[PDB]
């Protein structure tokens, strides 16, 4: 369960396939609009290598969907997300994530 | 010397208000007759802080310290405590003349550095 | 329970200087129509997004104070109840945004055409992206007040107004209608860009700090003139009935004679050669005697406003001759003076101004009747479309128009004074417009706690830009916000508006300044003196004593100090460059004094007052309202009751109260698909919460409301009633209507007592406390209320993720007013249970410590940020609009306290 709204469209032709790493800037914040993560404060990009499952699974099948330089928000559901046994200390057990992602390369 | 003299006699003092009182000066009206004409008890019969030597004095006293450098400050006070020790003109010039050196230093003191500063921004100011 | 941190964006609001409102015979209209040109969005500055929104605002509560606020920060249009914007995702009212679907939905991207349609006859906020129908519109909104076009933009921004006319080109077709935005400008103003109501703007010297702007209303635009139906008509009036209208029968056809409108006998009036000086016989009989009876409607005027005859001297009517000028000689039925000739007579003041009030009552009768035929206002003239340039209250009119009515009435009064019959002033009767908003008058700034002074001289400058009501001197650092400046003990300040000192009272010292002068004031902790002198001179008091104030205790130290009234610019200048003070070196420099900031590095930070109600727990030394925390007996619930300490004596406080608990509920994440022992498996599962307040014996219903509050509530009434309560219905539908989402967004939910008290003929005192019940339902959202123990038609439906504060509002009527009962109904759990986390599944009910009556404060401290966004406002060409840009990043800390969601 992912809901992805488009906030600003990017290419729409070139998709994230396997092979290549995705490149992104995001801002993840708690259901309640309290932000708990973001990429643009470490101010770096942060290269994840789709495919291998490194990443929380929600965010990793809700990037497949946009597209290159596309700016969109993501809904993942507890069950796509960290759910009963949360993160420690960061995450609430059982909580719905929202993701500002952006994909500005494909490296 | 005006003032110093007006100091020095008792007598001189004695009469000033003796004059008000005979002619009946109200010390007042020649402080705020100015003021007054920007259309703005205790001491009425005489009292010394309405004295127009005195008030003179006062007025005319910024005049003469813009003359006085920032430097000459520490010599000030010395020259005060000797005239509190009662001394002379001439033996308060000739200490001055002894303790020269001992002038205020800019760098020593945050305040005479602006002070420094401002008080050589005058274009009537002479560096010698 | 912590406090969170972030780093956040300064973000600001510009407005062109157009208002339009809705009233009673207002001479505006009812529909307008703007649109916005998108240059440069860059999309990420900064770390946090980039901000960006289009909307309507109103002018009693929109006033986007930059820095910290509501939620975390950053506020702008659509972060309150008194605007409603436009971001290109999302529609923000009450700091809520909501998707909307749009034929390409994206956000704001460069060269984006944004419409905004506005409906005050009937609420209606719709947008239009690229010309494409946005699905959704903000409807039943209060129209109080005054509705304008705001821009909120952060840094970075580069963007465009379009108004109309050669304020814009629309680049589109409006919808019909709907008037475009560059004909609302008044006369006696040029359209302009401004921000919303600011406390600094940049100048010369340095910054200037602004007090509070005077506010167009609504109400200024309906005409109210005197009655003039009513008035039997006098003997004397009528006995001077022909003369008054023989002489203003052609006065206005008297300037044009001997000119290119010089009159002809083939024809009359109104054909580019007006005059007909000879006689009104020759003239139409209808508009004839109607000037007759309009000359006895200009005396009417005068018997309504207070003007009555007295005849004393030789009459006129004798030493009065007719003078066949050379000039406005004509050959149709000999040559006179166009209307009746008069000699040297003139005019006191008293005459003038009472000529002046009754030009005034014939245009706003003349615009009354225009609207009553339906015309209204628009700054460029449409006779098919009938609108008008001067069809605004004389008070808005301009000054040539002014002139051009008061120079004919003003003939007419002295043809009136010529016969020697006294024109009568009235009685003076002294009234305020605005007497309510008395805190939204004064701003006061002051340095902060930390630049305390305790000892030496000190000094710094006050340029007066203007000479209204604007106070400066010293005070102790626990200086009240909410009160006067000299009112107290707190403050020594120098009121030089009119020449007086004041602590504690008001008596003169010195002399008024004027526009430019500098206030240069003294202070010397050692001699316990403080001095005021004005353009370097010494000010004198009404005595010789040449210092302001003497005998002052040290205390806790000395605070340079300064307040300005309405509409008022003053330049402080607390002397961080000893180099840019002007009066130093007349006054101080010799003296021992020093700059207040001598030697400082940044900036002295100031806090001002901000004129922002919040909600404050009641101090225990508060001398009129104490709360007591009663202990919960075996058979009551713990109460928090609210007792009057004053009530009935002298010098008593009696006002619109406001209190709220000080912890909150929140609603849940996601909604519910589609004796008196509890049971325990009902109650351990229920998500119902009841509290009871019980209006106490002797305290009126009629003047009580309870219910919630969320957390942005800042309605500060003295004359507060559920009318007044912020609601707004959010619509949304497909492309074609079919409306399927309507909700309603409001501040305040309560009720009012007085639809609980039966409607007895006498005694309102109760012999029954009322009970009033309040039910919430978290997995619902729905919220109930109950009068003595039977429910009411009333209910409330709210979305999720709501915080509510259990809030109620009373005028006090009696000793013991209110009582909070944190009681349980059955199967229901309490508040106790609702509010504290480790609490969940207690029934029992508690009152911990943190939980306390807060009541309303009207004014807070503030800090003045030490940079402020750099935003270019200019025309960018008759055929482009108006550009706005803003290029340097500002970037704040903001603490947000999670509880009050505010930072």
């Amino acid at each position: 369960g992912v809901e992805i709204e488009t906030i600003s469209p990017g290419d729409g032709r070139t998709f994230p396939k396997k092979g290549q790493t995705c490149v992104v800037h995001y801002t993840g914040m708690l259901q309640n609009g309290k932000k708990f993560d973001s990429s643009r404060d470490r101010n770096k990009p942060f290269k994840f290598r789709i495919g291998k499952q490194e990443v929380i699974k929600g965010f990793e099948e809700g990037a497949a969907q946009m597209s290159l330089g596309q700016r969109a928000k993501l809904t993942c559901t507890p069950d796509v997300a960290y759910g009963a046994t949360g993160h420690p200390g960061v995450i609430p057990p059982n909580a719905t994530l929202i993701f500002d992602v952006e994909l500005l390369n494909l490296e | 010397e005006i003032f110093i003299y007006w100091s020095k006699s008792h007598n001189f003092k004695r009469e000033e208000q003796n004059f008000v009182v005979q002619n009946e000066i109200n010390n007042m009206s020649f402080l705020t007759a100015d003021s007054k004409s920007k259309m703005a008890r205790r001491g009425d019969r005489y009292s010394v802080q309405t004295s127009l030597i005195v008030a003179t004095l006062k007025k005319m006293l910024p005049i003469g310290l813009n003359m006085c450098a920032p430097t000459d400050q520490d010599l000030i006070m010395l020259a005060k405590t000797r005239y509190a020790l009662k001394d002379t003109d001439e033996e308060v010039r000739e200490f001055l003349q002894n303790n020269l050196h001992l002038q205020g230093k800019v760098e020593g003191s945050p305040s005479l550095r602006w002070q420094m500063a401002l008080y050589r921004g005058l274009p009537g100011r002479e560096e010698d | 329970l912590l406090l969170q941190t972030n780093l956040i964006n300064y973000v600001t609001s510009i407005r062109p200087n157009i208002f339009v409102g809705r009233a009673e015979g207002s001479t505006q209209y009812g529909k307008w129509y703007f649109e916005v040109m998108v240059d440069e969005v860059v999309p990420f500055l900064t770390a946090q997004a980039t901000h960006l929104r289009v909307g309507w605002a109103l002018t009693e509560g929109y006033s986007p104070y930059p820095g910290g606020g509501e939620g975390w920060g950053g506020n702008g249009v659509g972060d309150d109840l008194y605007s409603y914007g436009f971001d290109g995702l999302h529609l923000w009212t009450g700091h809520v945004a909501r998707p909307v679907t749009s034929p390409g939905q994206h956000l704001l991207a460069p060269e984006d055409v944004v419409s905004c349609c506005l409906d005050l006859s009937v609420p209606s906020i719709s947008f239009r992206i690229n010309g494409c129908p946005v699905q959704g519109v903000f409807e039943a909104f209060n129209l109080d007040g005054l509705f304008f076009p705001v821009v909120s933009f952060s840094a970075g921004v580069k963007v465009r107004f379009l108004l109309g006319g050669r304020h814009g080109e629309f680049k589109f077709l409006p919808p019909p209608g709907y008037a475009p935005c560059h004909e609302a400008v008044l006369p006696r103003e040029r359209l302009r860009l401004e921000p919303i109501k600011e406390y600094r703007r940049e100048g010369p010297r340095g910054p200037h700090l602004v007090g509070p702007s005077r506010c167009l209303s609504h109400t200024d635009f309906v005409p109210c003139p005197v009655d003039t139906v009513q008035i039997v008509l006098p003997p004397h009036l009528e006995r001077i009935r022909e003369k008054l209208a023989e002489n203003i029968h052609e006065l206005w056809a008297l300037t044009r004679i001997e000119q290119g409108w010089t009159y002809g006998p083939v024809r009359d009036d109104n054909k580019r050669l007006h005059p007909c000086l000879v006689n009104f016989h020759s003239l139409p009989e209808p508009e004839r005697n109607y000037n007759l009876q309009m000359s006895g409607e200009t005396l009417k005027t005068l018997l309504a406003l207070g003007c009555h005859v007295g005849m004393a001297d030789e009459k006129a009517e004798d030493n009065l001759k007719k003078t066949k000028l050379p000039k406005t000689y004509m050959m149709s039925n000999g040559y006179k003076p166009a209307p009746l000739d008069l000699s040297h007579v003139r005019l006191t003041p008293a005459q003038t101004t009472l000529v002046d009030r009754l030009a005034e009552n014939g245009h706003n009768v003349w615009a009354r009747d225009r609207v009553a035929q339906g015309w209204s206002y628009s700054a460029v003239q449409d006779i098919p479309a009938r609108r008008n340039p001067r069809l605004v209250p004389y008070r808005l009119l301009d000054e040539a128009t002014k002139r051009s009515n008061r120079d004919s009435l003003c003939q007419a009064v002295r043809t009136l004074l010529g016969y020697g019959y006294n024109i009568e002033p009235p009685d003076q009767e002294p009234s305020q417009v605005e007497n309510q908003s008395r805190w939204d008058r004064v701003r006061i700034f002051r340095a902060e706690k930390s630049y305390t002074v305790q000892s030496g001289r000190w000094y710094f400058e006050f340029e007066a830009v203007t000479t209204g009501e604007m106070r400066v001197g010293w005070a102790r650092p626990e200086l009240r916000p909410d009160v006067e400046l000299g009112a107290d003990e707190l403050a020594y300040v120098f009121n030089g508006h009119r020449g007086q000192r004041w602590h504690l009272g008001s008596e003169p010292f010195g002399r008024p300044w004027q526009s430019g002068d500098v206030v240069g004031c003294m202070i010397d902790l050692t001699e316990n003196t403080i001095i005021f002198t004005l353009n370097g001179e010494v000010l004198m008091s009404d005595s010789g004593s040449e210092t302001a104030f003497r005998e002052i205790e040290i205390g806790d130290g000395f605070l340079p100090v300064c307040s300005l009234g309405p509409g008022q610019v003053g330049h402080l200048n607390l002397g961080q460059d000893v180099s840019s003070l002007r009066f130093f070196a007349i006054c101080g420099l010799q003296e021992g004094f020093e700059p207040f900031a001598i030697n400082m590095q940044r900036p002295v930070t100031t806090w001002f007052s901000k004129s922002l109600p919040q909600f404050e727990p009641v101090p225990p030394e508060h001398p009129h309202y104490e709360v007591a925390r009663m202990d919960g007996t075996v058979d009551t619930p713990p109460c928090l009751r609210l007792a009057h300490r004053t009530w009935g004596s002298q010098n008593s406080l009696v006002e619109m109260l406001f209190l709220r608990l000080s912890l909150p509920v929140q609603f849940h994440q996601h909604f519910r698909c589609t004796d008196n022992r509890d049971d325990p498996e009902i109650i351990l599962n229920t998500t119902t919460y009841y509290y009871s307040v019980r209006v106490f014996a002797g305290q009126e219903p009629s003047c009580v409301w309870v219910g919630w509050v969320t957390p942005d509530y800042h309605q500060h009434d003295m004359n507060f009633d559920l009318s007044k309560v912020r609601a707004v219905t959010v619509t949304m539908g497909d492309e074609q209507g079919n409306v399927h989402s309507s909700l309603k967004c409001s501040n305040c939910y309560m009720v009012w007592g007085g639809d609980f008290v039966s409607p007895g003929q006498q005694g309102r005192i109760s012999h029954t406390d009322l009970v009033i019940g309040c039910l919430v339902d978290l997995a619902t959202g729905l919220m109930t209320f109950t009068a003595n123990g039977k429910e009411s038609n009333t209910f409330f439906q709210v979305e999720p993720n709501t915080k509510l504060f259990p809030a109620v509002f009373v005028l006090p009527t009696h000793q013991n007013v209110i009582q909070f009962e944190l009681g349980k109904q059955k199967n229901i759990m309490p508040l106790s249970a609702a509010m504290f986390l480790s609490e969940r599944k207690n029934p029992a009910p508690q009152c911990p410590p943190r939980l306390e009556v807060q009541m309303l404060m009207p004014v807070s401290w503030s800090r003045m940020p030490n940079h402020f966004l750099q935003v270019e406002t200019r025309r960018a060409g008759e055929r482009l609009g108006w550009a706005v840009q803003c290029q340097d990043p500002l970037t704040m800390m903001a603490l947000h306290i999670p509880e009050e969601n505010r930072c």
